[PDB]
């Protein structure tokens, strides 16, 4: 049970704010 | 003089001699600038060299000094409303391009003379002034008050709303934006003149001017988070206003209003304000998130504006499906209907958007009408049109969750090797999006995906080839997601044949400094993982080069540290993904890993990567500390005694992931540490269970916080069961979920350990215990026995028709099993 640095998968409506 | 040398440069200036002045002018700064201001002080040959001179002062300023600084400065503030509209332009774009590069400190005459010219007769310096004074307060990320004013915003905010009453519209937005540039501050002077702003606004809702509408728009919508008790008694007759705001033509006001549902959404108020008006809201955000001449741009380097109407309108559906969920349907269900199976694309697609947007929302209310637009979805998979392909990719990973829940056949099989096919595609935005989309459904899609890795993977290391960096990276995160979704499975000499080779040639070819190698060495830690002594072969240059990663990245941060200016701060992102890989290794390779751990400085590399300053960093290393303290303890116990101070001052719930490895790492200590954990027991013991009983904790904590408990009581039951009373109850609420692992029946034989020290300290809550002993389905022989006496020793203790008394709170199946199975 231990426990990243992308996130970069497609999305059409990501916010940059 | 020699200006009539200067006079020469700037009017030639004015394709091949053009880069022959232009290095001959940037160059003669070293000699300078007091002769460009003079040019535009005493059209288009005079207007060039302000701009010219703008040029130097951002390029280099500091090598300015008095003589001409405060000779520009004087110039043009004297010339800030000259009547020719170019040069006034040229002097505005001087003097906020001066007050941003020597700060505010540096010319404090200025703001209070911009103040005061506002009030000009002459309609073009107030126009100047008030134009550079809004581009000040903007350009300006700390506020403005009564310092660098010389009045009170007492007197200075309600001047400016005074001029929202100006004829000029050029200056009611002036004024807008001026007072726009306080409401985050939420400062005083505006909080009480606040019924004046707001009734002004409303005085220029119906303006027609589109900026003094976006200012308007921009305005209520800052107003809604910061002052909601003021607008919420106009709430309805305003949302109006904002809805015909969104259908307004002019996109640029449009988009700022659009903002609106996206803030209002995020407030409590919504659901029940907003019911009545979602029968003309919905429509209109549909309408909104279709396309126009963005194909012309987008077919024909193919990349548009980050943020757009589109967007926006997409992202308040989204929102909006999230506080209404299934009560949304109603009002989107029809317009779907017509929007999803349209013979024009343009329109098909939005109405796909749409689909996927409300996704996460109403994903309940969504499930009937499945079954008949899921094959829908992966037939247009293969559309003729790029753009419809792509999104349908997302739009299907948005559902990915309930096409693995039903039979793998009907719908994860067609739509896997649709996937597959798509991304291989020919357009980029298809790849990537085609791409992401498989990557979320490995995730979903677990072991059913073993049937077709040899597929996947020719898929995957074919990319390799045809995809270019942009595309590649989330490749490494689809290929990565394969391996853990998959884990051992992949491990077979077939599959290592082709997956490898091509992983270790970006190795080969990536420097350390190479920012590449984050998502690489994020996948190939999946990798290392899953494959598990298969990695054997390639692990010993994979281990040194993280090592070296650490040792680095941790040398060149204490430079840094004795010396800032002499030495720049290290990247941290390369170790926190360097640890991350050999926690990875220490997992997978398991024993394996011993002489690389005992000859490497890997601990004491460790050692000082948990008292780092970063977060991220202390979480990776003490993930590699459990790994390396199950993989090989031979070479971690010679300094447990430094560790454990650490890992104790690091069981902080405010760090949730880094108190989540450390408890995680202590229980697996204690595992190998037998009896001697004793010394270190109080340490750790008290704050454990603080986090055990503080609210709000992640199940997730929770979970490897009782099982923690429950080894450190199992190894040390003397120093651990004085407590027991205490943490027994969210401990029972918490394990009692978890399924029948060695997790598990490692912490049970804590308790039944730790009860019979300290029996006193359990028979209050008796209940939770025997809950908890209820979700047992098979624990070992010898465990059952130790529930058994246990269960016993409190029938025998408490008698016959007392203990019958107890079972009558007991749903049939706790009470039967802990009648048929122990024997009470």
């Amino acid at each position: 049970e231990k426990n990243k640095r992308g996130g970069n998968r497609f999305e059409p409506y990501a916010n940059p704010t | 003089q020699g200006l009539q040398q200067i006079l020469q440069l700037l009017k030639e200036s004015q394709t091949t001699i053009q880069r022959t002045v232009q290095q001959k002018l940037e160059q003669l700064n070293q000699y300078f600038n007091n002769y460009l201001i003079f040019v535009l002080t005493k059209e288009p040959t005079r207007s060039l060299s302000g701009l010219i001179l703008k040029n130097n002062v951002k390029a280099h300023f500091q090598n300015f000094p008095n003589g001409v600084t405060d000779f520009i400065k004087s110039e043009c503030l004297n010339n800030i409303g000259d009547s020719s509209p170019l040069i006034r332009a040229t002097v505005g774009i001087l003097i906020t391009t001066i007050a941003s590069k020597g700060e505010l400190q540096n010319w404090p005459d200025l703001l209070p003379k911009l103040c005061s010219l506002l009030d000009s007769e002459d309609y073009n310096t107030c126009e100047g002034a008030f134009g550079a004074l809004q581009k000040i307060c903007e350009d300006s990320a700390e506020i403005l008050d009564s310092d660098v004013l010389d009045r009170p915003l007492n007197i200075m905010i309600p001047k400016f709303l005074q001029f929202f009453k100006h004829s000029s519209p050029k200056i009611r937005s002036h004024a807008v934006a001026c007072v726009n540039q306080f409401i985050i501050s939420r400062t005083q002077a505006l909080m009480l003149h606040i019924d004046s702003f707001i009734e002004n606004l409303f005085a220029l809702a119906g303006d027609e001017e589109p900026e003094v509408r976006k200012n308007v728009c921009r305005a209520l919508v800052m107003l809604l988070e910061v002052r909601m008790d003021r607008l919420l008694p106009h709430m309805h007759n305003i949302v109006e206003y904002m809805l015909q705001r969104t259908q307004d033509q002019d996109e640029n006001v449009a988009l700022e209003a659009c903002e609106f549902w996206l803030t209002l959404a995020e407030q409590p108020i919504c659901k029940d304000v907003l019911v009545r008006h979602l029968p003309k809201l919905i429509p209109v955000l549909v309408n909104g998130m279709k396309y126009s001449d963005i194909d012309i741009i987008l077919l024909k380097d193919d990349t548009i504006s980050d943020w757009n109407l589109r967007k926006c309108s997409a992202a308040a559906l989204d929102v909006l499906a999230n506080v209404y969920r299934d009560e949304l349907l109603p009002h989107i269900l029809p317009l779907l209907k017509e929007l999803l199976f349209h013979h024009e694309w343009v329109v098909k697609e939005s109405g796909i958007l749409v689909l996927g947007a409300i996704a996460e929302g109403c994903m309940q209310g969504m499930i009937p009408y499945l079954p008949e637009l899921i094959p829908h979805l992966i037939q247009c998979l293969s559309d003729k049109k790029a753009l419809v392909r792509s999104i349908t990719c997302w739009t299907l990973s948005r559902y990915a969750h309930w096409v693995v829940s039903q039979p793998p056949d009907t719908y994860l099989k067609p739509l896997m090797t649709e996937l597959l096919k798509r991304i291989l595609d020919s357009n980029k935005r298809v790849q990537e999006a085609a791409c992401s989309a498989f990557a979320t459904l490995e995730e979903e899609a677990c072991t059913e995906l073993v049937p077709y890795l040899a597929y996947i993977l020719d898929t995957l290391v074919f990319a390799f080839s045809k995809y270019q960096h942009k595309n590649l990276l989330i490749l490494y995160d689809a290929i990565g997601t394969l391996a853990d979704s998959v884990g051992h499975h992949l491990n077979k000499p077939e599959y290592i044949q082709m997956l490898m080779p091509p992983l270790i040639q970006k190795w080969n070819m990536l420097k350390d400094e190479d920012k590449d190698l984050f998502p690489l060495l994020e996948c190939l830690s999946s990798v290392a993982t899953a494959l598990q002594s298969g990695f054997l072969p390639y692990c010993e240059p994979v281990y040194q080069r993280c090592v070296n990663l650490v040792q680095k990245t941790l040398a060149q941060a204490m430079l840094n540290n004795a010396q800032p200016d002499q030495y720049e701060a290290p990247d941290k992102d390369f170790m926190i993904v360097a640890l991350d890989l050999l926690s990875g290794l220490a997992e997978g390779l398991g024993g394996n890993i011993e002489q690389l751990v005992a000859r490497s400085n890997i601990l004491t590399l460790m050692y000082q990567c948990m008292q780092d300053k970063m977060p991220e960093v202390r979480q990776s290393s003490f993930a590699l500390l459990g790994d390396l303290t199950k993989a090989c303890f031979q070479h971690v116990k010679p300094c447990i005694a430094d560790f454990m101070p650490i890992l104790g001052t690091n069981l902080n719930p405010e760090f949730i992931s880094v108190c989540n490895n450390a408890t995680w790492a202590i229980g697996e200590i204690s595992i190998q540490m037998g009896i001697e954990m004793q010394p270190y027991i109080p340490m750790v013991l008290h704050q454990l269970v603080e986090i055990i009983n503080r609210p709000n904790t992640p199940k997730t904590l929770l979970e490897n916080t009782a099982i923690t408990i429950g080894r450190l009581g199992y190894v040390c039951p003397q120093e651990v069961a004085p407590m027991l009373q205490q943490f027994i109850r969210p401990w029972c609420t918490s394990l009692r979920n978890i399924r029948d692992n060695e997790e598990k029946d490692s912490a049970f034989r804590g308790i039944c350990t730790m009860i019979s020290v300290n029996p006193s300290g359990v028979i209050q809550d008796f209940i939770f215990f025997c809950d908890a002993v209820a979700s047992w389905i098979n624990p070992k022989d010898d465990l059952r026995d130790m529930f058994c006496k246990i269960l016993h020793g409190f029938k025998n203790q408490v008698g016959d028709e007392n203990w019958r008394r107890f079972s009558d709170q007991f749903p049939l199946p706790l009470k039967e099993r802990l009648a048929a199975f122990y024997g009470v």
